[PDB]
């Protein structure tokens, strides 16, 4: 048959802020999902081990024998125009 | 047309609790959460004469 | 297309150059806002350690904090891009 | 005109050629990863179905599978059809490595 | 094609959820039989979006008549787009 | 007879009656008229506009302040204003 | 020829019902749970023995376990022409708890 | 009953959010015209304020948006990420990792 | 009654909202009118304050009535600005549009018509007057650099004289001079110090102009010798003043005692009283 997925857009586009232009695209995943699920749970993999480990190791030796003075707080906020609702006809 | 059957069956799975190596949590842990919604194109007309 | 600006920031100047660079890379490379932030953060992760944070759209405020050298807010095309440590 | 056995034969060579190695060693070198699991989704549904239109047979299938990281959790997998008595059916399967509790589920009806 | 629905013309497959047409498609006629007519012209689109608003999702846009066209970037899976005895009717949202 | 406003200087305003003019003539169909009039005003100023084209329809959105601009053009009307 | 047709958002709404009054915040005993899946799972049959679809065909599947801080993906795909055969899904999860239920539906013909 | 409102991310234990909820709620209310800074520095200045929460690796940070996206090193234990049904304001809490 | 009014006022709503109720709509108008009014009110007092400030600043002084500067670059940002002020504004236009679409008033609008008038009141002046002053200042260009040509030209010798009067007076190395050194050390003080104002508006004027900043190597000289020279005679006044006031604190005095920078008479007189002091 060539599935089709119903419940499935027949196109997707996003504005690309290097090039002004949009970019469409007609070619849509085609595989339901539902209850995904994220993990973080790590089992001697080599990577996240030494990582993990070794910086609470020297943080605890490190005070066995702070540093970063006081943070400063700061605010910024973008600029938001507002909702109107006019309508208006030709008839 | 008058079509009625029906079954059953089940899955499931092995058991098995370690908990020697047990319970990390990565404590700086990321993510990447966004409050925006999909888009997608149509055009459309009406007939001239 | 144009070049950034920075409409409030707390920088050293080499180091005002470095997230020019890269917010320009980011914006050529990727086109989606999570996906933007996700990768000037792992850039500024590599080149200074752990602890950054970034939140970039159209249309948000804020209250934090941060390091005291470690803060920008810089805009692009519309584009407002936020950035700082810890 | 077909054997639900067959059906899982098929399916089993999908899932040990894709993944599985006679060796056990990569596997481990292969754990459950965040970055990687959703190539690896679509690729076995995506590899299992081309094996399941190399057969001819007319008959309408689906698919569904289900990936669980640990045994800790525990699970519970169940089917029921409303269907034909002689020509439908339904599979499912179970598959383990070393740390990926992988599950399959698949419906087959007739027309 | 245009396939024939228990309200109007509607072309398909739909791209608007289920439930969302269904709405649209009785208010329409309920809302244009009770108390309104024809001679009427911007105070109908008032009352449906008004009506969409309410249930469903907030940002809506309504354009009805009986010549136009548009292209229009829209939220996924929301256009509704239906003629009515030769009156095209149109919908759609944006976050 | 109806001008709808928008921004001062004619930034806007200006730019939007001087594009629709090559756009009646140029094309047929309303499709690529009304595309090519929001084609231009994403590049020039905005990330998402809208527009609609025709001889007599009804009409009523919501929008941003100051971004609404609507006028009789020739035979025709149309309509134009940003969102999102 | 298909004067009534299969929607998502009824069975949607069915399941949706169902699954909160029934679940109650229950917790996830081994001895039971199994056996809670075949109770919840004929009830549904019932319900949609109900469901207003007479030649739409309906395989319906359910998952039911406990989250532990615990990552886990569960997708499917379709073999059916759009125009008639359809599905619907849902999910539902407590703190401690998640099931979830879909439906399948293929016109007979 | 609590307010009405979406949970798209929540990771603390219910009953912060939950005070988070009924504060927020009230004080949407009490603050309905200006900027949503002041929305941030209020929510902060209660949060920071009382004996619970008292488990912090960075500190505070509230922000609150419309539209945006982000990618946040939080920590562990606590985050939120919810909208008030009314307003549709996208608010994001959780301490610095 | 007040009392419904009230509740719907209670729930905060939008100004989109207060629109729906006006165009659903005296009584309920003048109940609206209030609150909206002492909007108006609050934001037009700040802004409009802001703004005269400003044009308060076009319109202070006479040099800058006359003679710019750097000053206009500060005002020209706040120009800039000006776009990005009536963004924090427009709140108030649109709202107030609604406030006198059915309620024109007369009474209050007194406040409101000065403030926001006067905000329009500083934005033709700013585009006629920048225009006219742009012209006629570039009309009589040669002028003002013929006036700043004679300015360096007195500057100069008045420099001359200035460091002319030092070698035959005060802090120069000739005579005894029992501590009264301080009163013509600091009348040379205020000397130098206005020399380097008239020095910073000569700066300002040729940056104006975009010439090489004509450099001055005395001013320097003096503020050096004279810097060592004060720190050392205050310290000489701050010692024997405490000690008029008036022993081991005086032992930490001479534990603050060595200098080797130079050997004053002053020096000497203030080491022979401590030594008396021990």
């Amino acid at each position: 048959l060539e599935p089709k997925n119903p419940q499935a857009p027949k196109n997707i586009t996003v504005y690309d802020y290097y090039t002004r232009k949009f970019k469409t695209d007609e070619l849509v995943d085609q595989m339901i999902v539902h209850f995904s699920m994220d993990g973080d749970y790590i089992w001697k993999e080599s990577n996240e081990y030494k990582t993990q480990e070794e910086i609470r190791d020297t943080k605890k030796a490190l005070i066995k024998e702070r540093n970063k003075f006081n943070y400063n707080t700061r605010e910024c906020q973008t600029i938001n125009p507002s909702i109107r609702e006019r309508g208006v006809s030709t008839e | 047309i008058n079509f009625q059957d029906t079954e059953t069956r089940y899955g499931g799975i092995q058991n098995q609790v370690v908990n020697i190596n047990q319970y990390v949590q990565r404590n700086p842990n990321f993510i990447d959460l966004d409050n925006i919604a999909e888009l997608s194109e149509h055009s459309v007309n009406t007939e001239r004469v | 297309n144009h070049e950034p600006e920075v409409k409030a920031t707390d920088m050293e100047e080499d180091m005002i150059k470095r997230v020019k660079e890269i917010a320009i890379n980011a914006v050529k490379e990727y086109k989606q806002e999570k996906q933007i932030a996700h990768y000037i953060k792992y850039e500024f992760d590599k080149i200074d350690g752990y602890g950054w944070n970034c939140i970039v759209g159209r249309n948000f405020g804020s209250h934090i904090i941060h390091q005291t050298k470690k803060y920008i807010f810089f805009k692009i095309n519309e584009l407002c891009l936020l950035l700082w440590k810890a | 005109e077909y054997i639900s056995e067959e059906v899982q034969k098929a399916i089993d060579d999908s899932v040990k050629q894709v993944f599985g190695i006679k060796d056990d060693s990569s596997q481990v070198t292969i754990t459950y990863n965040k970055d990687k699991v959703n190539l690896w989704t679509q690729q076995i549904i995506d590899y299992t179905i081309r094996g399941l239109n190399k057969l001819g047979k007319h008959f309408k299938y689906c698919v569904t599978a289900i990936l669980q990281q640990t045994n800790h959790a525990g699970i519970s997998v169940q089917i029921t059809a409303y269907q034909d008595t002689n020509t439908d059916g339904s599979l499912i399967q179970c598959y383990e490595i070393n740390d990926i509790y992988a599950i399959v589920s698949v419906f087959a009806m007739a027309v | 094609q245009y396939k024939t629905f228990m309200g109007a013309r509607v072309l398909w497959p739909p791209e608007c959820a289920d439930d969302i047409l269904e709405g649209a498609i009785r208010e329409t006629q309920d809302a244009l039989k009770k108390f309104e007519i024809a001679r009427e012209g911007q105070k109908i689109a008032e009352h449906l979006k008004k009506y969409m608003d309410d249930h469903f999702d907030p940002y809506w846009h309504v354009f009805f008549g009986k010549n136009f066209g548009c292209q229009a970037v829209h939220n996924k899976n929301r256009f509704i787009y239906f003629y009515i005895e030769k009156t095209a009717f149109l919908m759609y949202q944006t976050q | 007879i109806d001008m709808p406003e928008n921004s001062e200087m004619k930034s806007m305003k200006n730019d939007a009656f001087s594009q629709a003019k090559f756009a009646v003539e140029n094309y047929k169909f309303e499709n690529k008229i009304s595309s090519h009039i929001k084609k231009f005003f994403d590049e020039k100023y905005g990330p998402n506009w809208h527009c609609v084209v025709g001889k007599h329809f009804n009409a009523y959105v919501s929008y941003d302040s100051k971004n609404f601009i609507f006028f009789y053009e020739g035979q025709l009307a149309i309509l134009l204003y940003r969102k999102g | 020829y298909i004067k009534n047709r299969f929607y998502p958002s009824k069975i949607q709404k069915i399941i949706k019902e169902l699954f909160e009054d029934r679940l109650k915040g229950v917790e996830y005993d081994p001895n039971n749970a199994n056996q809670l899946s075949e109770r919840l799972v004929l009830e549904l049959r019932e319900k949609i023995k109900r469901g207003k679809v007479p030649r739409y065909k309906i395989g319906v599947q359910v998952v039911f376990g406990e989250i532990k801080g615990q990552g886990l993906r569960i997708a499917s795909k379709c073999l059916w022409d759009v125009q008639n055969d359809n599905y619907a899904s849902y999910t539902y999860t407590s703190e401690k708890v998640y099931c979830t239920g879909i439906v399948f539906g293929c016109y007979f013909e | 009953p609590l307010p009405p409102h979406i949970i798209r991310f929540n990771d603390m234990a219910q009953h912060l959010l939950k005070k988070v909820i009924r504060q927020a709620d009230v004080l949407i209310k009490e603050n309905p015209q200006g900027l949503e800074k002041d929305i941030a520095l209020n929510l902060v200045k209660f949060v920071k304020s009382q004996p619970e929460f008292k488990i912090g690796d960075g500190e505070w940070q509230c922000i609150i948006g419309k539209n945006f996206g982000c990618s946040l090193t939080f920590d562990a234990n606590v985050l939120a990420f919810f909208d008030l049904l009314p307003s549709r304001k996208s608010i994001l809490l959780f301490k610095s990792g | 009654i007040q009392e419904s009014i009230k509740k719907f006022s209670k729930n905060g709503p939008t100004l989109q909202n207060y629109e729906d109720q006006l165009k659903k709509f005296k009584e309920w108008k003048l109940q609206y009118s209030q609150d909206l009014h002492k909007r108006a009110r609050q934001l037009l007092d700040s802004l409009t304050e802001q703004t005269k400030m400003l044009s308060t600043k076009l319109s202070k002084p006479v040099k800058d009535i006359d003679s710019l500067g750097y000053v206009m670059e500060t005002l020209e940002q706040i120009r800039k600005e000006q776009a990005e002020i009536d963004m924090k504004f427009n709140p108030v236009q649109e709202m107030y549009s609604l406030l006198d679409n059915y309620l024109p008033g007369g009474i209050t609008d007194k406040d409101e018509m000065d403030a926001r008038s006067l905000l329009r009141r500083n934005w033709d002046i700013l585009i006629q007057q920048a225009e006219i002053k742009g012209k006629e200042y570039q009309h009589k260009q040669a002028i003002y650099l013929k006036e700043l040509k004679q300015s360096i030209k007195d500057f100069t010798n008045q420099v001359s004289i200035f460091r002319r009067d030092y070698e035959k007076n005060g802090p120069m190395v000739e005579g005894i001079s029992p501590a009264e050194a301080m009163e013509r050390l600091r009348r040379f003080e205020d000397e130098y110090d206005v020399k380097y104002q008239m020095y910073k508006i000569n700066a300002r004027g040729e940056n104006l102009f975009g010439l090489q900043n004509q450099k001055y190597p005395e001013l320097e000289k003096t503020d050096a010798e004279i810097k060592n020279l004060n720190k050392l005679y205050n310290l000489y006044d701050s010692v024997i003043k405490n000690i008029q006031q008036f022993a081991g604190k005086y032992g930490e005095q001479c534990s603050r005692l060595p200098k080797d920078l130079k050997e004053w008479q002053a020096y000497r007189d203030l080491k022979n009283y401590i030594d008396s002091l021990r």
